RNA sequence: UGCGAAAGCAGUUGAAGACAAGUGGCUUGUCGUUCGUUAAAAUGGCCU
């Protein structure tokens, strides 16, 4: 059965995640409303809804940590210069995250995010950064709690998308890697556990106007590890 | 239609274990149903094509029989979270219902066969099959005592059965349906509704006779009597409930429903009830408040109206208002 | 008025600074390049420091000082370095 | 205050005032699903 | 942590005449038009129900004018002598017009070659024609025959009616807006009698004896009646025969009334009078007919109207003159591709559980001198005063914001002679004022506290001084005359 | 007939000690940081963080 | 940016399922795409505002 | 309160916070969380402190 | 500082010790020092 068949969606759906655990499924798009809706098979119905005014939603994405599996945090933004967070607690406590922490120049809309996990790497403290892409060759990192700008990593040309790697390292140890693609083709990988520093930097073989980058067969931001050992 | 596959709840009707999918796998959960005296935890199903098709509580650490389509009686704690013992057929057919009387468990299977347990031995005590039962999807033990003589069992047709001599003493005429509750009222009489009608026939188990009809004014899910015959809540297809008071007395052969509850919410959304509870008083009602997560009223169903329509509050178009912050923004 | 530090390989920004309030015309910096200083029309002279071990050894310069000295602006700067003078 | 009561504010703000089986399952329950 | 408190514009005590709301909103009645007529304008209508025309009586042709483009839309002069009056129905469809030959026609309006009937009344000229208010097919003319006539428009042949009793010149009806038996006729011998149309008719119930010959008398209530005659109008309760309000507040005589209704106004209700020496009054019936507008026009004003009660559109106040024209013043009032890719933005969450809502208000945008008292630009902020287009009180509160909140000397230090000229010479015209001059005061001292210096250098600000201190002579010697005339009145309680 | 009683709290009273910088907030979050401790002059208040009422 | 544009391409094959989607999969403008990490359950989300459910029977 | 980001020496500000900031401290594992002392210094005749977290996210007065 | 009214009316401004600079003393100046008396400045400014 359609999914949202059982309560219509007033607009193209932009975006649309499943939860890491539960079963449930967050639609939403340019009507300014997040649905979530818990799917089987015959009858998908409406968990809940909440509409935010004035606040289009172009990308919405279950998080969830790392360290208590317990937050389950719904990220969501659109073409705006902030960033909702709600967090699920079956009213509704949501937050808005609205400072670019003297950053605020080169990042004009918080569409483009991905939510990921980085590591502290003294101590061995995970925690959800969300990454903004900007203007110039802009990604923009910040923390997934706090909203304090953690680091930024720039690339050479028109930033196109971007995505997430991982890449354990030893007994609950992984390393965070942003790879960024150009319009042109080139791709940086940036290592983000340390200070966002690159370490790789190759070309795509063809592919001259660059829409997507996506990585797969491990943990990526839309299937993520519940435990850490699992990354 | 309800996600809620099946549902039960304990004597007392303290506690309610539900089976609903879960994005493509069964998932078995108890919740109280009254908070004051959530449960995030499943038993999960670990197959897609796995699923529970009856379950019963046992009467101390307590328990659920769930019969599953792959001939299997699981018995899993809800304190603890495993399936602790495994009973098992000698087959793959599906398993249409259970039953059990202190520690010996009955079970009919798909292939119209009557398997025997013993709870207390783990073991497959008995496994036979009678003549002309050949579509059978209820049985009920007729109670006796710690005897469990006397199986009740259903195809569209009550049949009667003596398990000493492993054959038929009675035959009811049951419906033009299969039969959906099949359940024992008093030493004498036994109630049953089948599939998709809204008549309910009392039987007497002793004659053959059928004492009365009771007429729902919708297709019946589920009931419930009360634990001495005074009162029969049965729930039906469109989410009412409807009271039989006293139905086992002198309206003379068909009886309509003396009380109607429905729920609505604050704003004109009517919510179905599944699965209610009756006792002496006492009747508590589900219904689910998101998509599959089951909320419960007690109602002291004696002094309210005959057509009671609770109200509940619920999330229609209210504005957000958080803690931190006044009304102004 | 940023000032923005690049990996030569890879061609690529590592960090900038939003330091002075306009142009930067010149800017040098020491022999074992632990400090680099800058200066433009904005009149103030910034210095930028990596001289900590764990500066050295995460490649982290710091926006350490920033002077006022001069009157109109600095459009030259240099520096010289030796053992009887720096 | 005009309800036959005097209140009066200490000079450390105090104000004060001159007047006129299923039992053990469902405490293990609430215990392991909290 | 809070917002920032806006600059609140400093607001002294309040002067002697005030704008009041309602002067307001009657002094929004601008852009006069002036039409020039024939002869005097006499009587004017308006429309009802299409409330947006009005038809003026000048001599021998009556003009209906549209609301909208204030141009005659359409013209009645096939008549022999001087049209009086002329009147629309209740229902707008038609228009009668008493003669001064005492031939009643009656047109329908919006058409003038249809004459519908020609009621030949008296011989004498019928000064008044008016359809009732509540009936349709009923139309009361008075005349100089000192008798009013009730005629069915079916049978206009003889009068249904005919409302003797008065003994001299007729020249004002009236209904009464509730009970439509009851039509209140004035004439010029005082004493409005007034009718009960199922008796005989020849004798009135009862007479309100305003002393004056009156001039109009018109309905306010369905109990209150308003005539004006002579120099005043009186008020009369109807239910108890009784006089209750009376102002006359004019030079010469009252010529007109009408009145108003539940109309968008601050006032509820609102008569307007016209009365020959050139103003038209409003008073308002709630506060006891005090006078809240007027209007002074070029000429004795013999008749006057505004919009009816439910106008929706532009609204109007004309007023015609004896001079022979006439007077208005009015106030007035990408692709489907696309649109299926960026649909929903107009959804505003009907069927939304939860709606949040957290979109802060745009508030009003700051003025330079705010943002720079915001960003501590202090001498910036001064230099932001002293800009031609500023307002007095705008320049008085940044001035008072910059004495409260920091130091006229930091707004004042970097200055010299170039800089220092715009303070000063807005100084001069704000030590005229009592609102700014303690403000002008300790500015002007403090500038020349620290810079009396540049006084001996620059001489282009030694004149300004000087003209600084014949103000504050010429202003020295008001607040010393002024406390002459408070002693003066103190030795008189 | 007449008896006194203080019913009503007073100040928050923190470390009035000189030569401490810093941490002179002996306010508390609790581990499960749902409920904030802080004391008083005198009590112990306890605030709830995610209703902003006082529940002990 | 046209309608049906959806295509699964195996992999480490790297060859497109032949069999699915078909003429009439309901697919329509294909603006999002999400799959679940247990069922083996496919979303697919278009412009018109209609979330498609598919469950692949693999796992 | 200012918070100076210490790469690239940048303050992230909150203005008017109705007393001078006597104490300030994070307080979370995270981080998530302000702790402030604020001291409402306009009188000067009693040292009235105001204890005030507020969540690191927005930024906003969470318990007073 | 005290009494006052928002005006005003009476009172002032010592000592010890340590340290710093300058030329063991002498001079000058300070004090997260004590006793007695009712007693201007580090280019450094306010969020989305």
């Amino acid at each position: 059965k359609d999914a949202n068949a059982s309560h219509p969606s007033h607009s193209a759906i932009q975006s649309l995640s499943f939860h890491p655990s539960k079963p449930l499924l967050l639609t939403g798009g340019y009507d300014k409303t997040l649905r979530i809706y818990h799917i089987d098979g015959k009858t998908n119905h409406l968990v809940t809804s909440l509409h935010l005014v004035g606040s289009p939603i172009q990308t919405c994405t279950f998080y969830t940590s790392l360290s208590n599996q317990n937050q389950q945090n719904i990220f969501t933004a659109g073409r705006r210069r902030y960033m909702h967070s709600w967090d699920l607690s079956l009213t509704a406590k949501i937050e808005k995250f609205s400072r670019l922490y003297g950053h605020e120049s080169t990042q004009r809309s918080f569409e483009n995010f991905k939510v990921a996990h980085l590591q502290n790497s003294q101590t061995n403290s995970v925690h959800g950064i969300v990454l903004l892409q900007g203007n110039n060759g802009w990604i923009n990192i910040l923390h997934s709690t706090s909203g304090l700008w953690l680091m930024g990593c720039k690339i050479e040309g028109v930033i196109t998308d971007f995505c997430i790697d991982y890449q354990p390292i030893s007994r609950g140890k992984f390393r965070t890697i942003l790879i960024a693609v150009n319009a042109y083709g080139e791709v940086w990988e940036f290592d983000l556990n340390k200070n966002g520093h690159v370490i790789r930097r190759w070309k795509d073989q063809g592919g001259v106007g660059i829409t997507k980058i996506q990585v797969g067969g491990g943990t990526t931001t839309t299937c993520p590890a519940l435990q850490i050992s699992k990354i | 239609d309800s996600p809620v596959l099946q549902s039960a709840y304990d004597p007392s009707g303290q506690y309610l274990c539900y089976v609903t999918v879960a994005l493509d796998k069964q998932r078995v959960g108890v919740q109280p149903t009254q908070r004051a005296t959530w449960n995030e935890n499943f038993l999960y199903l670990e197959d897609s094509k796995l699923k529970v098709t009856c379950l019963k509580w046992v009467n101390d650490t307590v328990a659920i029989i769930l019969g599953m389509n792959n001939g299997e009686i699981w018995l899993y704690s809800v304190l603890a979270n495993e399936v602790t013992y495994k009973f098992t057929t000698g087959n793959s057919y599906e398993i249409k219902d259970i039953d059990l009387m202190g520690n010996q468990l009955w079970c009919i299977d798909s292939s119209d066969a009557f398997y025997q347990f013993d709870l207390l031995q783990f073991k497959l005590l008995q496994h036979f099959r009678i003549n002309n039962c050949v579509q059978l999807n209820k049985l009920t033990i007729v109670p006796a005592g710690d005897s469990v003589a006397q199986l009740l069992v259903a195809s569209h047709s009550i049949s009667l059965i003596d398990i000493e001599e492993k054959k038929v003493v009675m035959t009811f005429p049951g419906h033009v349906s299969p039969v959906s509750t099949l359940q024992v009222i008093t030493n004498e009489f036994f109630i049953s509704g089948a599939e998709g009608d809204r008549f309910l026939n009392v039987y007497d188990i002793h004659s053959g006779m059928t004492k009365c009809v009771l007429v729902a004014e919708s297709d019946i899910k589920e009931l419930s009597h009360s634990g001495q015959a005074d009162s029969i809540a049965v729930t039906t297809e469109d989410g009412s409930l409807e009271i039989f008071v006293d139905p086992l007395v002198s309206g003379n052969k068909s009886k309509k429903s003396s009380k109607k509850i429905q729920i609505v919410s604050k704003d004109g959304r009517k919510v179905p009830i599944y699965n209610a509870f009756i006792n002496k008083d006492l009747l508590n009602v589900s219904w689910l408040q998101n998509a599959t997560m089951p909320y419960f009223k007690n109602l002291q169903w004696r002094e309210i109206p005959n057509e009671y329509t609770v109200e509940i509050s619920l999330n229609w178009n209210n504005k957000n208002k958080s803690a931190d912050r006044d009304l102004h923004g | 008025g940023s000032i923005k530090f690049w990996d030569f390989q890879f061609a690529t920004l590592n960090q900038s600074f939003k330091a002075h309030d306009a142009d930067v015309l010149c800017l040098t910096t020491d022999t074992d390049n632990n400090y680099v200083f800058s200066a433009g029309v904005d009149r103030k002279i910034f210095q930028f420091s990596q001289n900590t071990n764990k500066s050295q050894k995460n490649n982290r310069w710091v926006n350490s000082s920033n002077r006022l000295l001069h009157g109109n602006d600095i459009r030259a700067i240099c520096a010289y370095q030796s053992k009887g003078a720096d | 205050n005009y309800d036959t009561d005097f209140i009066f504010l200490d000079i450390e703000s105090t104000l004060g005032v001159v007047g006129t089986n299923s039992d053990i399952f469902a405490e293990q329950l609430h215990k392991l699903s909290s | 942590s809070t917002a920032r408190p806006r600059i609140i514009t400093s607001k002294a005590p309040l002067l002697p005449q005030q704008t009041t709301p309602e002067q307001r909103y009657w002094r929004q009645y601008t852009s006069a038009q002036l039409v020039k007529e024939h002869n005097s304008v006499t009587h004017i209508s308006f429309n009802p129900q299409h409330p947006h025309d009005f038809a003026v009586t000048s001599s021998t042709r009556v003009q209906i004018f549209s609301s909208r483009t204030r141009q005659v839309i359409k013209t009645f002069s096939r008549f022999k002598d001087v049209v009086y009056s002329a009147s629309f129905r209740s229902d707008g469809k038609l228009l009668c017009a008493g003669d001064a030959t005492g031939l009643v026609s009656v047109y329908d309006s919006y058409n003038p070659r249809t004459i519908l009937l020609s009621i030949n009344a008296s011989t004498h000229p019928t000064h008044v024609t008016k359809f009732h208010t509540q009936d349709n097919k009923i139309l009361a003319t008075a005349s100089d025959d000192r008798v009013t006539r009730l005629w069915d428009i079916s049978n206009a042949y003889e009068p249904q009616l005919e409302l003797t009793g008065a003994t001299d010149y007729v020249r004002t009806l009236s209904f009464i807006p509730a009970a439509p038996h009851l039509v209140a006729t004035g004439s010029y011998d005082g004493l409005i009698r007034l009718y009960d149309t199922r008796s005989s008719g020849s004798t009135p119930i009862y007479s309100l004896n305003h002393d004056q010959p009156v001039e109009n008398v018109i309905a306010v209530s369905p109990t209150q009646i308003v005539s004006c005659g002579g120099n005043n109008f009186k008020v009369w309760d109807l239910t108890s025969n009784k006089k209750l309000y009376e102002r006359g507040n004019f030079n010469k005589a009252v010529t007109c009334l009408d009145y108003v209704e539940n109309f968008d106004s601050p006032m509820q209700s609102a008569l307007i009078a016209s009365s020959l020496d050139g103003h038209v009054k409003v008073f308002d019936p709630l506060d006891n007919f005090q006078v809240k507008f007027g209007w002074k026009f070029s000429g004795p004003v013999l008749s006057c109207a505004v919009s009816p009660s439910t106008a929706q559109g532009n609204r109007h106040l004309v007023a015609g003159l004896s001079s022979g024209l006439l007077a208005i013043r009015t106030k007035k009032k990408k692709s489907n591709n696309f649109q299926r890719m960026m649909r929903g933005s107009e959804y505003q969450g009907d069927q939304e559980h939860i709606i949040h809502n957290d979109k802060v208000r745009s508030q009003r945008r700051m003025r330079a001198f705010e943002r720079n008292i915001n960003q501590f630009k202090w001498s910036e902020a001064l230099d932001n005063a002293f800009v031609p287009g500023m307002a007095k009180e705008l320049t008085l509160t940044v001035l008072q914001e910059l004495r409260k909140r920091g130091k006229v000397r930091v707004a004042l230090y970097g200055r010299d002679e170039s800089t220092l000229e715009p303070l000063l010479n807005w100084c001069l015209k704000g030590i005229e004022d009592v609102r700014s001059a303690s403000i002008v005061a300790d500015w002007v001292a403090v500038v020349l506290e620290l810079y009396g210096n540049t006084l001996e250098s620059s001489p282009v600000l030694q004149e300004l001084m000087i003209d600084l201190k014949t103000k504050v002579r010429h202003e020295i010697h008001k607040s010393k005359e002024a406390q002459r005339i408070e002693g003066m009145l103190q030795l008189l309680t | 007939q007449y008896k006194l009683s203080v019913v009503s709290g007073g100040k928050p009273a923190l470390n009035n000690l000189s030569s401490v910088t810093g941490n002179k907030n002996i306010a508390r979050l609790s581990q499960d940081q749902r409920n904030y401790i802080i004391p008083f002059n005198n009590q112990i208040k306890v605030y709830s963080v995610e209703t902003r009422q006082c529940v002990k | 940016a046209v309608k049906d544009a959806l295509r699964l391409v195996h992999l480490p094959s790297c060859s497109v399922f032949s069999n699915w989607p078909t003429s009439g999969t309901p697919l329509g403008k294909v603006t999002s795409v999400a799959f679940s990490p247990s069922g083996g359950l496919l979303a697919v989300g278009n412009e018109q505002g209609k979330v498609r459910l598919w469950k692949l029977n693999h796992y | 309160m200012s918070l100076w980001q210490l790469e690239t020496n940048s303050q992230q500000f909150l203005p008017r916070l109705n007393g001078i900031i006597i104490d300030c401290q994070v307080l979370g594992p995270q981080g998530n969380y302000y702790s402030l002392i604020l001291q409402m210094t306009e009188n000067n005749s009693n040292s009235d402190y105001q204890f005030l977290l507020l969540n690191a996210s927005d930024l906003t007065s969470k318990l007073s």
